[PDB]
């Protein structure tokens, strides 16, 4: 009887296994039979804690998709992992260094049982964006067609471009979205952002990606809204941000600092299987 | 001998922890592969009285040195690659059963010495996090290293 959990994080269910205290290996061919709903679990991505490769970290952990394949995007599931070690007592820290497919980071449980990342220092450069512009400005005058329209525009390891609408179900997002996410100007594409300010530490958002379109949640694209509505002034600190998959708290202290982005994790059941 | 009828020499095994929750992984002598500190028991000796010795004689700490924090029920049993079964020495020895004990370091990291002995089994030793013994220990060491430190993990993290 192999144990797990079912968790949900940024709009998307995970099945987490404790694979630290607990002897399963995971072939394609067994995650294949685990993402079925009713031979297995049912899931849409696998969450696997696995001990350390490096004596100076604390976990390892793996994401596989229901098709059985890893899965190596940057600070995934990052929520649920911090918070499944802590309930299943595999660790009492609150400062969790773990490494991924794609490095390894610092997570932070506030006490409020809330999952802090370090996300880097927001980029306006508009050479590593990358994006077609002489030089770096607050915000961009771009021509969508037809409409004229104005943007701040940032990397954070990706391309964002973001635009204040005022209000987020007031949004062409299906029309003008693709126009932006395929301009010109953006060579490697952008994803563009709908921002509309409530106030100047809360704020509704809906993020049209750079080739799947709108998603639940969109980790990068919150914080680049929250890291221009800075840079240009618009927006304090810290930050709530809205969007369909739910609520995420973001903290800057503006160039020279690293983005802290918060979100939660909910711990959804407690699981049997025998394989 | 000691050994028993199945073949399984008694053991005795050592996670010496800190005060950071880390634990002690040692090199054995002029090779390559780490483990905790274990070591067969003697005739007429307990489990304890095994342990305090072998203690200090491959990591040279003393009674007042470490402090006992806990320690397994019963016996857990590995058995060896049988391509390292010794057959012609008899009674052979096909594998360990090991009850294995939980120590806090009291004293400094100074108070290590893996030289106490003629015969030292270990030339080296660090720090690790408290998971990593999981994955690097020898294959047929790792079902017990499982137990041993799920077993254990609650008194460790229940200190600062
Ligand atoms: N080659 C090898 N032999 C092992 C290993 N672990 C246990 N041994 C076996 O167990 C013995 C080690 O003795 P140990 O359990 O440390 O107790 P002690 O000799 O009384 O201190 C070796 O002589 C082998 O028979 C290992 O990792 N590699
Ligand atoms: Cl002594
Ligand atoms: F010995
Ligand atoms: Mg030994
Ligand atoms: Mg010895
Ligand atoms: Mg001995």
């Amino acid at each position: 009887s192999m144990q797990f959990s079912k968790m949900h994080g940024l709009g998307n269910d995970f099945m987490v296994v404790d694979a630290v205290t607990q002897n399963v290996f995971f072939s394609p061919e067994l995650i294949r039979r685990l993402a079925d709903a009713h031979l297995g679990v049912g899931f849409d991505q696998l969450l696997v804690v696995e001990p350390p490769y490096d004596p100076e970290l604390d976990f390892h952990y793996r994401i596989f998709n229901a098709d059985g394949s890893e899965v190596a995007q940057c600070g995934n599931g990052a929520r649920c992992f911090a918070r499944f070690v802590r309930l299943k007592g595999l660790t009492n820290k609150r400062d969790i260094r773990v490494s991924t497919a794609n490095g390894r980071m610092v997570l932070t449980v506030t006490d409020d049982d809330l999952v802090r990342v370090n996300m880097g220092e927001p980029n306006f450069e508009p050479s590593a964006v990358p994006f077609r512009a002489n030089k770096a400005e607050k915000t961009y005058i771009m021509r969508a067609a037809e409409q004229t329209i104005l943007c701040g525009v940032v990397s954070m390891g990706n391309p964002h471009c973001v635009i204040q609408v005022d209000d987020v179900d007031t949004a062409a997002v299906e029309t003008l979205g693709p126009v932006l996410e395929s301009h010109e100007r953006f060579p490697e594409r952008a994803n563009i952002g709908f921002m509309q300010v409530v106030k100047r530490e809360h704020i509704r958002l809906r993020v049209y990606e750079r080739g799947a379109g709108e998603t639940q949640a969109c980790g990068s694209g919150a914080c680049a809204a929250v890291a221009v509505g800075i840079q240009q002034g618009l927006l304090a600190e810290e930050v709530r941000v809205e969007l369909p998959g739910g609520r995420l708290d973001i903290a800057w202290k503006g160039p020279g600092h690293p983005l802290y982005m918060t979100g939660p994790a909910v711990h959804v059941a407690d699981g049997f299987i025998h394989l | 001998s000691m050994i028993d009828d199945d073949g399984y020499r008694p053991n005795v095994g050592i996670v010496i922890c800190n005060r950071q929750g880390q634990v002690m992984w040692a090199r054995r002598f002029g090779q390559h592969s780490w483990q905790f500190p274990q070591g067969g028991i003697n005739p007429g000796e307990s489990a304890e009285q095994a342990m305090y010795r072998e203690l200090f004689e491959e990591v040279g700490l003393s009674r007042k040195d470490v402090r006992i924090l806990a320690s397994t029920r019963n016996w857990l049993r590995y058995k060896l690659p049988k391509r390292l079964v010794r057959w012609d020495t008899k009674p052979v020895c096909i594998g360990q059963k090991q009850k294995w004990f939980l120590l806090q370091l009291v004293s400094g990291d100074a108070e290590i010495n893996m030289q106490t002995s003629s015969t030292p089994e270990f030339d080296g030793w660090r720090w690790v996090s408290y998971w990593y013994p999981v994955r690097q220990v020898v294959s047929f060491k790792r079902d017990v290293y499982r137990r041993v430190m799920k077993e254990f993990a609650s008194v460790v993290m229940s200190l600062a």
